[PDB]
């Protein structure tokens, strides 16, 4: 959450919140209903983003779909789209939080070690999240999908 | 025996996956490089006897040891064997230049070569000097602008140099 | 492995000579047919899973007793269906390897060498696989020279099995 | 090492299922196959994705190298490194725009 | 810590005795088994990643821990989980190759039960994971060395339980 | 040999006695400019991570 | 010296008058790898390293079954009988006590389940609670309190 | 932290 | 017959290094040794494998020497001890009950008359 | 065990073990080879005792395996035979212990509270154990099944 | 190569004495056993292919490693090769069951086998698991009461088990 | 508490298994040592008085403890000390004859170090007294049974220390 990113800051400096920081908190709490519109739209359109982003993923990257691939098989393919659903949900948490702390601590802290322990190529995960970024930018406005799309960009920068 | 394609396929079967599109793009890139590759191998296969002979002349001129009585290249037998061994190493560097992988050159020539030249009493570092001379002659021959349209070929000369350096590194 | 380049090298190596113009022309021709072979490999890799599932459905519709016959070798268990798509996926993967390599080397060294003893000792039948490869040959949906390539190697596997 | 394997960045030499290190040539430990894939540049190495066009043609020749010519021992087998420095000194580059 | 040798020198030292025939029989025992312990440690060193992957696939696979609210549910907790299996495998190898589980007393089992009962780590699932490493590891190193690794994995399992 | 009564509990305690053996078993990471190996240097860095962040 | 190393003719030595500059010390070669250096079973002495047929001992089907089970002797059985004789009187007392305890209802509020869960857990021990006594030495004797040297000297 | 392990949940 | 010493391997590997495989096998077959003992129509056998009454003799040549030898064993892409992590077994815990479970006794329930 | 019991009584009397007691322990430790045989036989014949005893239980008592009963179903009947396996196993512990202490602390202390918490009629339990007593006395000698059958009798007296 | 009789004679000549009457009584006893011997070898030689196939099915089911890509027993080549090897060991255990001595099974098959399975990278213990499965199938097949008059085969089953245990002991 | 038999039934019970050959080997071991334990317990029962007198006479008398200001100075404290020695000998006999020191965990060493550090009983002198009872007792029961009693006395001394 954005609010936390200030209390920890001036806590470690052992002072009260700075005036500059305080203005941002006001700008944050006044920008709230627009954020809840964004996460409302990505909430109620999740099936299109996961399905269509999975289609663009598997069409761009036929490595995983093929036999011997990490995602091959009915159970395996379903899990792959289950993880895309996880990241999509996390992106929505990061939007209402006004910070990627929710995305980082639920999804990104130690992700490389897990997917390397699963044998999953993490570049295919980043291609999947980029596909969901393209679909989610197709479902939103200009400045709106700039904002949400930049949360997706943070997740891409953490995967790569 | 493995070329570039057989190495990629062999690893992809050792894990048992298909080839990704990334790999296929890399293969297509090496194919577009492949005409230049055949040009280098044509230059080497042409002037190879002058490579072996001139490099042996520079070997014996810089090291006058082996032509003398008692030296390792002292007999008609032993000299012919010396020249022919240089022809062997130049032949397999030509092979691995065609294949794009250093597997044929390792498996046929370099693998276990040291144990032989130790087991015969042959000075290995003199062999290494010989292969460095064939590297000099071969690269300076490969960078000839004669008969061929111009272009950029620094990567393939780098690769060829990696093959010769692997030969001199495997005898020493 | 039997690639055209390694046939060239191997022949010149058995003769002890260099790589004169004959072998270089060989490597040229390989470098030309290579492109259409790579496109075919891209599209087979594209729709692998539906080709394998479709092939197994074709085998099951042609031989309906196999899902009904109670045994280890027949595809009545869920394990049996997994070994079914497993094996048809092996054939599809070796075909894509031969498309990439450009000769029949990976099929001859991974699959063709000693296939018969296995299809006998586990009572597996060539006919089931043949029907699988017929459905792969119909449903790959390639076009042009790429389709000529994949039809070439798939037909080759069919003529190995019989 | 697995990261490099799953992502096709490089092949990394790892100890064999037995434990003895995976050598290509049995003389020295931890060798790898060197050809034609070391020389292809990967996009993940470059910071700059934007520049894609090299503007010259490079042409190689032999330069006399003057001083920086490494001292070599006479009548003996020189060390491998010395001959490599002698050939690194004598490399000239022309750039044609 | 101590190996089998150091433990012999400890008992003989702390009685003030010299090395008698019994203690020399114990040192003969260890020196007979040494090379087998070495090659076992070599093979475990080679295949650690696959031991942890196959043991997590056997033991934690198809379980509620993966589902939301289980203790392995996040990426941070998954990575911490497989990290702890790395510790168990590695110290089990040290204990095997020393021939004395004092390492496990000093650097692993101390405070670990208080730690897992503090955090909320399920002990049962941990013990089943360790036994999965015991089965996979015994499959890699064979019968004899699988018995040796079996006493140290069973030592850790007896420590947590 | 008289001490015919010394037993496993007594011997565990007499072995375990003083300041714990970890003193004799601490390894200390010196960065020396003499024996400088890049591999070795990296292991010192990783040891800095393990010391500071446990 | 003696002979020539495993590969070189005595007449011609390859290292004849080699310079000290280009002189490769020859590696030690033994014939330990070769097949004629392996030691065969003696067999002209009376030792053949094969264990088939002779070693196996004829075994009846029954012997295996009797060898599977634990061995029994008369001493052991007779003293089992000696054990059942002494324990005879107290086993009956234990049964009668159990029937008396379970027979009589205490009948209070049941905890879990219905109608059972009363104040005494069924088949609980009176001897665990009653056995351990709290005994002030130099106090009024709750218990027997033997004294080792109490007896007047 | 944003993801916390309560026994309650 | 086993090779006489290391030097034989050396010499014959040169002649198969330059003349190719063809002229090498031409050397072994048109040699005086092969003519002296097989002639024109006999399958090569193991010469003097068992000396007389000794039970062991010598390891069979096919058995003794095999392809992909120890030096070539260590090369890249050899068979691995564990890689693939097949998930074919599904809910394996279902196949092997622990000591406490009924499942076993359920099989006994199916048995009952 | 008899050792434990001797210790508990003397300990509570705060005296050394009595002369009569130590003779009892001598007779016990010499009757050891025979006891082991008794538990060896009931160990290696457990499947016939549990199955045959379960058959005589359900044939005598068609209540609990009827629809409506406690043990209705394949799963529930398997749980019922599971418990008979438990008590058969316990009887073997009580035989090698030479006393009912092992049976009593594992199996009997608080059994009625458990089966009343499960809805199980405990008279059916006692009938099951009596059936296994008849089968196990069919598998043994005269004095032998006297002894082992009396351990079964103690468990019946605990259930009733 | 020695059967039981050649072993008895060979020892008695290695000491150079005659055969005692005790030895001859032992030989006559083994002859009276000999029809049961031939019956067991007939049962094994009949159902041998089902032994090898079923035992391989149980091997790959209990150890799913070898059937997977990158596995030792993986390729049609490698499967046929491993599968055939099981047939080899079953063949010589049939031989040594006939001879009554374990000499032919040592001298043809087991002696030197370890150095090969080391030299290929084949896990010995997987081979040992395979041989244990053929021992289970073979003994459970040898104790069939079908077709044959009732008799005691306990000693001969023990002997046969000695042969398979020697095979698994020689690979591991 | 538990004896060796109960401990075997504990391990076999807590695995869920029945009695295998290892546990029967442990029961055979106990039943072999049974009579030795019985006669040792008989002899210690016979000569408890003399063990205590001899061990107090060796370990404690004519020192600072029985001199004024020491902890055994008053008659009340003399009798309490001999009393304590009687309990150590008695429960050490129970531990010997059970073959399992669980009794000493339950009824002796629980809270005893807090007791003696509360009152001001010297632990050193107590341990020396117990070892004096160990030597005298081993002298009475002999070599084997003295090793067995040695274990229990050393168990109590390891508990106090
Ligand atoms: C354990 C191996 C068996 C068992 C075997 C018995 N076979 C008996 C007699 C018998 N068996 C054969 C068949 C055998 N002799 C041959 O020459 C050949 C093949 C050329 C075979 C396969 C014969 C001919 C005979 C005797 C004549 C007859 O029975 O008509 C046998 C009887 C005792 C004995 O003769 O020593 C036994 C016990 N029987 C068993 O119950 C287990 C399963
Ligand atoms: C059978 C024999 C045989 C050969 C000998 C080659 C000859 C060859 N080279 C090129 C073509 C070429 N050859 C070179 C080579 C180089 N240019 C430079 O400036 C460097 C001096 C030199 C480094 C090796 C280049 C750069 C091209 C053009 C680029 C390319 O086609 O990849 C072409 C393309 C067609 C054309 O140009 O008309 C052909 C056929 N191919 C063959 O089939
Ligand atoms: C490298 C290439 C390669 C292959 C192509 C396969 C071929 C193959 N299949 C099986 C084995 C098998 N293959 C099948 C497959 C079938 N099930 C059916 O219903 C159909 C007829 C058919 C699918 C179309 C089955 C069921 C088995 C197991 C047979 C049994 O155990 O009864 C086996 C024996 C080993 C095993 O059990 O896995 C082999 C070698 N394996 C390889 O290594
Ligand atoms: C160690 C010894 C050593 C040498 C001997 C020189 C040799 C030399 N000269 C030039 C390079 C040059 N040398 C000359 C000289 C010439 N101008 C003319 O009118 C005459 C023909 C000639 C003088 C007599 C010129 C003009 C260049 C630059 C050429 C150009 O860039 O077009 C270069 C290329 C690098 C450069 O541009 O400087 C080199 C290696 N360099 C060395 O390191
Ligand atoms: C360039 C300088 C240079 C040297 C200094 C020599 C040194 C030298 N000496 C020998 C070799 C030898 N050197 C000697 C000499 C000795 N006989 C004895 O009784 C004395 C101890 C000693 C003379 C003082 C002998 C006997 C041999 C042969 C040893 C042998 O074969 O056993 C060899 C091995 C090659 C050979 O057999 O010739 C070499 C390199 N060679 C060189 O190239
Ligand atoms: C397949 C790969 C392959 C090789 C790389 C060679 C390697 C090799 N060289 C020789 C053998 C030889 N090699 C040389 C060569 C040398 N002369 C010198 O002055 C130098 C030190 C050196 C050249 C640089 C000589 C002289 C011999 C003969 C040595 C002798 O008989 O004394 C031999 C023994 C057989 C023979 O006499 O030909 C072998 C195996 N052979 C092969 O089959
Ligand atoms: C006269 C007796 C006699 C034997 C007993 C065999 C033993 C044997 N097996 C192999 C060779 C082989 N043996 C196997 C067998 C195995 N596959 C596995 O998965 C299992 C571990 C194992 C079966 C239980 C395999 C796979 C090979 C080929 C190994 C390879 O090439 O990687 C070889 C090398 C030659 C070859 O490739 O065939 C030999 C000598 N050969 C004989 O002549
Ligand atoms: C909320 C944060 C969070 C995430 C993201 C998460 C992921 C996660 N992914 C898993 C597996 C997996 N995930 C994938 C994903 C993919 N395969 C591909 O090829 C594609 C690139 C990609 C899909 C886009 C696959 C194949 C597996 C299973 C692999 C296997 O079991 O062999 C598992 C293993 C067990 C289980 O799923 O229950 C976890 C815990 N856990 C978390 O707590
Ligand atoms: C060798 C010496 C040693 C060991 C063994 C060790 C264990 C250990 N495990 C920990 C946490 C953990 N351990 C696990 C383990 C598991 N989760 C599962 O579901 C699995 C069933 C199970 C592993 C098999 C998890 C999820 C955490 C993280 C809890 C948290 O902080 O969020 C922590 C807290 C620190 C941290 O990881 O963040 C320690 C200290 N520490 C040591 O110094
Ligand atoms: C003033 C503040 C202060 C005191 C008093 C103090 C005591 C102290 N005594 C110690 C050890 C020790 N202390 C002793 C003492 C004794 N051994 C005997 O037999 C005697 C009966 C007895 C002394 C009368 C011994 C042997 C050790 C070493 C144990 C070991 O580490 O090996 C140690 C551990 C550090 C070390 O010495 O290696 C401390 C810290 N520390 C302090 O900071
Ligand atoms: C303050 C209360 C108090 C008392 C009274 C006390 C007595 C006491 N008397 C002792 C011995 C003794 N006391 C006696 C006394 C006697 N011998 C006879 O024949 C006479 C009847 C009698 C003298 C009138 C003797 C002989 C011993 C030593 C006996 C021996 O050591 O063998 C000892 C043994 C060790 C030592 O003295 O230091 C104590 C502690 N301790 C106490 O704390």
């Amino acid at each position: 959450s954005i609010v936390t990113k200030s209390i920890v800051n001036a806590d470690a400096e052992a002072r009260y919140l700075s005036p500059g920081e305080l203005e941002r908190i006001k700008s944050f709490v006044l920008s709230g209903q627009r954020r809840l519109r964004i996460a409302q739209t990505l909430t109620e359109n999740r099936e299109m983003i996961v399905k269509k982003g999975g289609q663009q993923l598997f069409q761009k990257r036929t490595d995983v779909v093929s036999p011997g691939g990490n995602a091959y098989g009915e159970e395996m393919t379903a899990t792959c789209l289950r993880d895309l659903d996880y990241y999509l949900r996390l992106v929505t948490y990061g939007i209402v939080a006004g910070d990627v702390t929710p995305i980082e601590e639920i999804g990104l802290v130690g992700v490389k070690e897990m997917y390397n322990s699963l044998g999953t190529p993490i570049s295919g995960v980043s291609e999947g999240v980029r596909c969901m970024k393209d679909v989610a930018c197709s479902l939103l406005s200009g400045e709106d999908s700039a904002e949400a799309g930049f949360y997706f960009d943070y997740t891409l920068g953490a995967m790569q | 025996m493995l070329d570039a394609f057989a190495k990629v396929v062999a690893q992809a079967d050792a894990r048992g996956e298909f080839l990704s599109n990334k790999q296929l793009n890399s293969l297509e890139t090496m194919i577009g490089e492949g005409n230049k590759r055949l040009d280098i191998v044509n230059k080497i296969n042409s002037n190879a006897s002058t490579i072996v002979t001139n490099s042996a002349r520079a070997l014996f001129a810089e090291q006058p040891q082996l032509i003398q009585p008692g030296g390792n290249a002292y007999t008609s037998r032993r000299m012919a064997a010396c020249l022919r061994d240089m022809e062997i190493v130049l032949r397999y560097v030509s092979y691995a230049m065609t294949a794009g992988d250093s597997s044929v050159l390792d498996d046929r020539c370099l693998n276990g070569l040291r144990e032989t030249y130790q087991a015969l009493g042959t000075p290995g570092t003199s062999v290494a000097v010989a292969i460095q001379k064939m590297k000099e002659a071969s690269i300076a021959l490969a960078n000839d602008l004669n008969g061929v349209p111009l272009g950029d070929c620094s990567s393939l000369n780098s690769e060829l140099a990696v093959y010769f350096d692997r030969a001199a590194a495997a005898v020493v | 492995m039997k690639t055209p380049i390694t046939e060239a090298i191997a022949s010149a190596d058995s003769q002890g000579r260099f790589l004169s113009n004959a072998e270089l022309q060989s490597i040229t021709g390989r470098y030309q047919r290579a492109s259409a072979s790579l496109e075919a490999a891209k599209q087979l890799t594209g729709n692998a899973s539906r080709l394998i599932t479709g092939a197994a459905q074709a085998v099951y519709t042609k031989f309906p007793f196999v899902t009904q016959m109670p045994g280890p070798t027949y595809a009545s268990n869920a394990i049996g269906k997994a070994k079914c798509a497993r094996d048809i996926g092996y054939y599809l993967r070796m075909t894509t390897y031969c498309l990439v390599v450009g000769a029949t080397g990976p099929m001859d060294e991974y699959l063709v060498a000693g296939l018969e003893e296995i299809n006998r000792s586990f009572e597996l039948s060539p006919s089931w696989y043949i029907a699988a490869l017929e459905n792969i040959k119909n449903d790959h949906g390639l076009s042009g020279q790429a389709a000529n390539e994949a039809n070439t190697y798939l037909d080759y596997a069919i003529n190995v099995l019989s | 090492a697995r990261y490099a394997r799953f992502q096709k960045i490089a092949e990394p030499a790892v100890l064999s299922p037995t434990g003895t290190p995976m050598t290509e040539i049995p003389g020295t430990p931890y060798l790898g196959s060197v050809g034609a894939m070391d020389f292809i540049a990967q996009e993940e190495e470059s910071v700059a994705f934007w520049k894609s066009g090299p503007s010259t043609t490079p042409v190689n020749y032999k330069r006399p190298s003057g001083a920086q010519t490494p001292n070599l021992p006479y009548n003996t087998a020189a060390p491998v490194a010395a001959i490599n420095e002698a050939q690194e000194a004598q490399k000239g580059q022309m750039q044609l725009s | 810590m101590q190996d089998a040798i150091t433990a012999v020198i400890n008992t003989a030292d702390v009685q003030g005795k010299y090395l008698d025939d019994n203690s020399l029989d114990k040192l003969r025992g260890y020196f007979e088994t040494g090379e087998l312990r070495v090659r076992a440690a070599a093979t475990i060193a080679a295949n650690a990643a696959t031991i942890i992957k196959e043991s997590v696939a056997k033991a934690l696979l198809y379980s509620d821990i993966t589902r939301p609210g289980g203790n392995m549910y996040t990426t941070r907790r998954y990575a911490a989980c497989i990290r702890d299996l790395d510790y168990y495998l590695r110290y089990a190898t040290y204990g095997m190759l020393a021939g004395d589980p004092s390492i496990l007393d000093e650097r692993v089992l101390n405070g670990l039960k208080e730690t897992y009962n503090s955090l909320g780590v399920p002990i049962g699932a941990t013990v089943q994971a360790i036994q999965a490493m015991k089965e996979v590891t015994a499959s890699l190193v064979g019968t004899n060395a699988g018995q040796e690794m079996a006493v140290y994995f069973d030592y850790i399992c007896s420590g947590l339980s | 040999k008289d001490n015919r009564n010394l037993s496993i509990f007594n011997l565990k305690q007499r072995v375990s006695q003083g300041v714990t053996s970890r003193r004799d078993q601490l390894k200390i990471f010196e960065f020396c400019k003499e024996k400088n190996q890049p591999a070795d240097t990296y292991q010192i860095l990783r040891a800095i991570y393990r010391q500071v962040f446990e | 010296a003696d002979l020539p190393p495993p590969g070189i003719p005595s007449g011609q030595d390859p290292l004849d008058n080699a310079p000290l500059r280009h002189y490769v010390p020859r590696p030690v070669e033994t014939y330990e790898d070769r097949g004629f250096a392996t030691i065969l079973p003696r067999t002209w002495e009376g030792e053949t390293n094969t264990i088939g047929a002779g070693d196996i001992e004829p075994v009846t089907k029954e012997e295996v079954e009797e060898s599977r089970k634990v061995p029994v002797d008369a001493a052991s059985t007779g003293a089992f009988v000696e054990y059942a004789r002494m324990m005879k009187e107290e086993r009956a007392q234990a049964l009668a006590d159990q029937a008396r305890r379970n027979s009589a209802p205490t009948s209070g509020r049941p905890t879990c389940g219905e109608t059972e869960g009363t104040e005494f857990v069924s088949n609980a021990r009176p001897i665990l609670v009653d056995g351990v006594k709290v005994v002030e030495y130099w106090g009024v004797p709750n218990g027997p309190v033997p004294r080792l040297f109490g007896g007047p000297g | 932290g944003y993801g916390a392990y309560s026994y309650i949940t | 017959r086993e090779i006489y010493n290391h030097r034989e391997k050396l010499a014959f590997a040169v002649i198969i290094g330059s003349q190719g495989l063809e002229a090498f096998i031409d050397l072994l077959i048109n040699s005086e040794e092969y003519e002296d003992n097989f002639g024109d129509n006999m399958i090569p056998y193991q010469r003097r494998r068992i000396i007389a009454q000794r039970s062991k003799g010598e390891i069979p040549f096919n058995l003794k020497t095999p392809r992909l030898g120890k030096d070539f064993l260590y090369k890249q892409g050899m068979p691995q001890l564990l890689w693939a992590g097949p998930v074919h077994r599904f809910r394996p815990q279902e196949q092997s009950p622990k000591a406490g479970d009924p499942a076993l006794f359920l099989s006994m329930v199916q048995d009952l008359d």
